[PDB]
RNA sequence: CUAAGAAAUUCACGGCGGGCUUGAUGUCCGCGUCUACCUGGUUCACUGCCGUAUAGGCAG
């Protein structure tokens, strides 16, 4: 077997359809909220991953590629974050 | 068929401002081929000789044709737009000796043999064709080259002896989306011998019969016009001698006094404009000159189109 | 003596619209009121679908609706006619009734289904005549030809496509596919296909899973049915089946049959007259 | 009416090889006048000519 | 080595006064549009899922 295998298990952090309220709301009031973070700085426009949809999606919602997390161990019981735990088993052939 | 390319080259689009419209003493409009015929031997003694190849053949395409004529109250022919010329040193005014003047949109189609492909990249010589083709001037026109807002046309080039029978209409209907909004000049000598024997009623010569073909003519009701083979146009065919070839020194006003003279005369053929669809293969298309310097015949066509 | 040039045929076995109401369970044989999907938020008090459309099973089999040749009309008769005299309609009338035993007219509603009925009812007026109750993950959808109490069902649809009786099917089909999910009806040009508004399926789509017989191709018997159709092709997963090159194909089997009255063991002729069925604008020239 | 301003637009090109004809009898001429020709590039640049 | 090689059309300006286009009129009468179909292909970002930096509880 190889040290090859994808993983996605993770990735919920920012959801990009509602955004700008995330950032403050804790019961108070805004009063500087225009000039709080340049976000004009970066341009992105990349998407190569499995498009995975629900109800209420377009083409594809997100998903950025954050591998690294990769052992030779399967899952376990008891222990599921979404469908798979960190590693598994398969080879190429 | 003489000397098949075994590579074409396109200039894409050349913008030529005030081209010569005269183009011989009874026609004008679209200028001579051997103009053409003498533009790609003056490309061939500068970078020809350079690259070791050999431009001999070129098609002539016109995209867009623009001549500085005036039709006046009354009438139903052209006369020519003039400049004004500098003055004498009497402080008169000079004599007005009329020319005609042509804006130009052309693409030439090149042809290449020699030796000199196998050494250099293909890309490598149509820059240097190209970069040298805008130092030059047409038919007495100024080449313009590229500056506008869309992007500058590159110089292609095929091997048409390379490829299999799919790429022999692959690459030959490729060039062909970049020649098609203009026309192709061809020499149509044919026509006009099959049109000769054809006048069975008069036995006239093909001087009177070329200009049988030029026409728009009416026949009577027995109203109706008579048929029509093509986009004909009388062009300019070759010259022929008038004189005995001279030794390159006994005349004193020669623009050399190291190559033989003759005086000559003009040589009148028929030519068609046609869309580069009706073209089977591009290297058909294509303009020579062959010399008969034993009889006086200096003239231009382009063969192997049948 | 020659093909004509203008010839059609009428859609016999013409479903309706099928409309597709939700409701809880244990309210099943008193379901008068159950509500639609009313339109796009779907509960979890219901708990299983009810899918509803009537089915007329006309009568008739290679009468075309607009012929232009007589002899050519009346050959087409005679060869249905000695197909007929062969044998009823039954063999196509149980692998119709193969398609009515499941709900396989529910098409992605029914994959990821824990119990599916099927209640198919013969009816004479708004009484109903005789009624059936039919398990749909339990019965077949590929093969074997085998469950016992579907012949007369299949004897019923032989008797209304010979013509022996008007025959007025009106089923109803419960899609246990969980507690309140999102089901997914048909879509126009995206917006979800609606009747009233309540959503529905295309009659010809619930009418695609009804002609789905042929097992019966160039290929081995390993992959099942493909719906009946002329080149007989499939438009999304992407393979167009039953080349022209060959000869088993519609217009082949068509043509050389009426025309050059062919018979040998090719008793699968079940392809054309299910063609038939079907109907539509054949050829010509 | 609505437009205060003209624009004019022109493409130049400047060639080079100045001093050589485009037609010549003698050689001799020729030859004493492109050595000319050199003799006043070589010894004075067309900077005069080109700030003019 | 190109019917080659060369070229400043320019200055000024009052088109303008007046006018009756009318009167009359029957568009009618007939008609078969039909048969069939999977949008199960990528067809606008609808108020209640703890922080761009690779980092964190999705009985949707």
């Amino acid at each position: 077997t190889p040290y090859r295998q994808v993983s996605r298990v993770q990735a919920k952090s920012n959801p990009e359809r509602l955004r700008r309220r995330l950032m403050r709301r804790h019961d108070l009031s805004e009063e500087e909220a225009r000039k709080r973070i340049p976000d004009t700085v970066a341009r992105a426009l990349d998407l190569p991953f499995v498009t995975l949809r629900s109800q209420s999606t377009g083409q594809h919602f997100r998903l950025f590629i954050r591998h690294g997390p990769l052992q030779v161990t399967a899952e376990e019981g008891g222990f599921t974050c979404y469908g798979l735990s960190k590693g598994g088993f398969v080879p190429w052939f | 068929s003489v000397t098949d390319p075994e590579a074409l080259l396109l200039l894409p689009r050349l913008s030529i401002q005030n081209a010569n419209a005269i183009s011989s003493p009874l026609t004008w409009g679209f200028p001579s081929p051997g103009a053409f015929t003498g533009f790609v031997h003056a490309l061939q003694r500068r970078v020809g000789i350079s690259l070791d190849i050999e431009l001999d053949g070129v098609g002539i395409v016109c995209h867009r044709f623009e001549a500085q004529i005036s039709q006046p109250a009354g009438k139903r022919t052209k006369v020519f737009n003039l400049t004004r010329n500098p003055l004498n040193r009497d402080g008169s005014t000079a004599a007005i000796v009329e020319e005609g003047r042509a804006h130009l949109e052309v693409s030439l189609l090149l042809g290449v043999h020699g030796d000199g492909l196998d050494d250099h990249p293909a890309q490598e010589i149509a820059r240097q064709v190209q970069e040298q083709a805008g130092a030059m001037r047409l038919a007495g026109g100024s080449i313009l080259p590229w500056c506008n807002e869309r992007f500058p046309a590159p110089n292609a080039e095929l091997l048409m002896l390379g490829g299999s029978d799919e790429q022999r209409r692959k690459n030959q209907r490729r060039l062909t989306r970049r020649l098609l909004p203009g026309f192709a000049l061809v020499s149509r000598e044919a026509l006009l011998q099959q049109h000769l024997e054809t006048l069975r009623t008069t036995l006239p010569e093909a001087t009177t019969l070329d200009a049988l073909l030029d026409l728009c003519r009416i026949n009577f009701e027995p109203w109706q016009v008579r048929d029509k083979p093509g986009w004909l146009v009388p062009i300019p065919a070759g010259y022929n001698a008038l004189s005995p070839l001279y030794l390159p020194g006994e005349v004193r006003n020669a623009r050399d006094r190291e190559t033989p003279l003759r005086f000559v005369e003009n040589l009148f053929g028929l030519g068609e404009w046609l869309s580069p669809h009706r073209v089977a293969a591009l290297s058909d298309l294509l303009w020579y000159h062959h010399a008969e310097p034993d009889k006086g015949l200096y003239r231009w066509s382009t063969p192997r189109f049948v | 003596l020659s093909t004509a040039s203008v010839l059609a045929f009428e859609r016999k076995l013409d479903p309706s619209d099928a409309l597709m109401s939700a409701g809880a369970w244990a309210q099943r044989d008193a379901s008068q009121e159950w509500p639609a999907v009313t339109v796009a938020n779907l509960p979890s008090d219901a708990d299983t679908l009810k899918v509803r459309f009537t089915l007329r099973v006309l009568g008739g089999a290679g009468t075309p609706s607009a012929c232009n040749d007589a002899a050519y009309r009346d050959k087409l008769l005679q060869t249905v006619a000695t197909y007929v005299n062969d044998q009823g309609f039954a063999e196509l009338a149980r692998r119709y009734a193969h398609n009515l035993a499941n709900a396989r007219f529910l098409w992605r509603n029914r994959v990821g289904a824990e119990a599916v009925e099927v209640r198919i009812n013969h009816i004479r007026q708004g009484e109903v005549a005789r009624a059936w109750r039919f398990d749909a993950l339990a019965i077949g959808l590929r093969d074997f030809k085998a469950d016992a109490e579907l012949d007369a069902l299949a004897e019923l649809i032989a008797s209304g496509l010979s013509g022996s009786g008007h025959v007025l099917l009106e089923v109803v089909a419960f899609a246990r596919i969980g507690d309140g999910q999102e089901v997914f009806p048909s879509q126009e040009l995206k917006t979800l296909y609606s009747v009233r508004d309540a959503a529905a399926i295309h009659s010809q789509k619930i009418g695609n899973a009804l002609r789905t017989i042929d097992t019966w191709y160039p290929d081995e018997d390993g992959l099942g049915p493909i719906a009946v159709e002329p080149y007989g092709s499939v438009t999304s997963q992407g393979k167009a089946y039953r080349q022209p090159k060959q000869k088993l194909d519609f217009y082949t089997l068509l043509d050389n049959w009426v025309l050059r009255d062919e018979a040998p063991a090719v008793e699968q002729q079940h392809y054309v007259i299910a063609n038939l069925i079907r109907g539509g604008v054949f050829g010509e020239a």
